[PDB]
């Protein structure tokens, strides 16, 4: 055991919360799976996640998004990182700011809301292609604040 | 001038600013002083003493010809705004859908505007509140005033805290007091003033208030 197949975390998070998107959830993953290891060198952490990543990048159909994310995370981490003194404080530091990503990462949906609503205007007509997350919580928000408007939606084949 | 005054003191027979004070000077009344006119011709100037005139400068504020005396400067911490073919809104304002405001229309802030109603060159205080399938065209409303559903009001002044129930209806030149509750299924006529008290017009508060009448 140890750490299995962290597309199994992965793919957990999808079915324990589903809205939340593919990003959110691998970045989700790697905090554990740097959690629950213990690498004595910082080499062996960062030759982890790599593997960790890449496995997770070739898991999903190389998404773009994820793919991104991920690369996103890696540079996050090891940013800051620095060895001093005793060898605890690197995975500290690393699931710590790790932790710090996630939560600055799934709120980001909600900053958007509060900064997209205000291009809805009383009465206007909105034009959207496909389904996006990120112009549902815009669109509610409008709503929710109790504005008029009609929408047009793309049959976004295939 | 500071002659003015003591002018007024003599001159005891003097009592209009115009029928008596002017006169008499031009006239030589008075001893043999000088008074000017000093005509714009750009800006705005008028004073409220008539119903005729009420209506009248409204929609001359309504329409901005008094800059920056208007709604949308909010002297007194208002929260307006100007919208498009002259319509003023307030803050925490609730309007329904298929409500539709047309143009010379101002609404005041924490009033409610029901359903399939249509409001027109109106002005509404605050705190007010609509009903639904409703009518109104050229009226006046001020604060905390409610209307019943499905009633159609036109050309008329309705005071502060006002009540009218549903299935009413309320034609051009009426003119109603503070308290002033009218029942359901019911007209007021042309011009057909009425108070809350016992004076001289013809107006009693409970419901019905005008075939059906209160105080009589």
């Amino acid at each position: 055991q140890g750490e299995f197949d962290i597309v199994q975390v992965y793919k957990k998070f999808l079915q324990d919360d589903p809205e939340i998107t593919m990003p959110v959830a691998a970045i989700e993953a790697l905090v554990q799976l740097l959690s629950r290891s213990q690498a004595k060198t910082i080499s062996e952490f960062m030759d982890i996640l790599q593997n960790g990543s890449n496995t997770l990048k070739e898991g999903v159909q190389n998404n773009i998004s994820l793919s991104a994310g991920c690369d996103i995370f890696q540079r996050f981490v090891t940013r800051s990182l620095h060895d001093v003194g005793d060898f605890e404080q690197c995975k500290r530091h690393l699931v710590e700011n790790g932790k710090l990503f996630i939560q600055r990462a799934r709120a980001c949906r909600q900053r958007i809301a509060h900064l997209g609503y205000p291009l809805i205007r009383d009465g206007s007509v909105i034009l959207t292609h496909g389904f996006s997350r990120g112009v549902a919580a815009v669109l509610l928000a409008a709503a929710k604040r109790h504005v008029r408007f009609k929408v047009f939606v793309t049959e976004s084949r295939p | 001038s500071n002659d003015v005054p003591a002018l007024f003191t003599e001159n005891f027979d003097y009592q209009d600013i115009r029928k008596d004070f002017v006169y008499g000077v031009l006239t030589s009344d008075l001893l043999g002083k000088k008074i000017h006119c000093h005509v714009a011709k750009e800006n705005y100037a008028a004073r409220v003493r008539s119903l005729q005139t009420y209506d009248a400068i409204s929609k001359d504020v309504l329409s901005r010809w008094v800059y920056p005396f208007v709604p949308d400067s909010n002297l007194l911490n208002q929260t307006f705004s100007y919208q498009r073919h002259q319509i003023y809104k307030e803050e925490d304002v609730v309007l329904a859908r298929s409500c539709i405001i047309k143009a010379r229309t101002l609404i005041g802030a924490y009033t409610k505007v029901g359903d399939a109603s249509v409001v027109a060159n109106t002005i509404i205080g605050r705190n007010c509140t609509i009903g639904s399938n409703c009518s109104i065209d050229s009226a006046f409303l001020w604060e905390d005033v409610v209307i019943g559903d499905n009633c159609r009001i036109g050309k008329a002044i309705l005071a502060n805290s006002v009540k009218i129930g549903n299935n009413c209806s309320i034609e051009d030149g009426a003119i109603v007091a503070a308290g002033v509750v009218i029942g359901d299924n019911t007209i007021i006529e042309k011009n057909k003033r009425l108070t809350t008290f016992e004076s001289h017009s013809q107006g009693t508060l409970n419901d019905p208030s005008l075939v059906g009448i209160g105080g009589r």
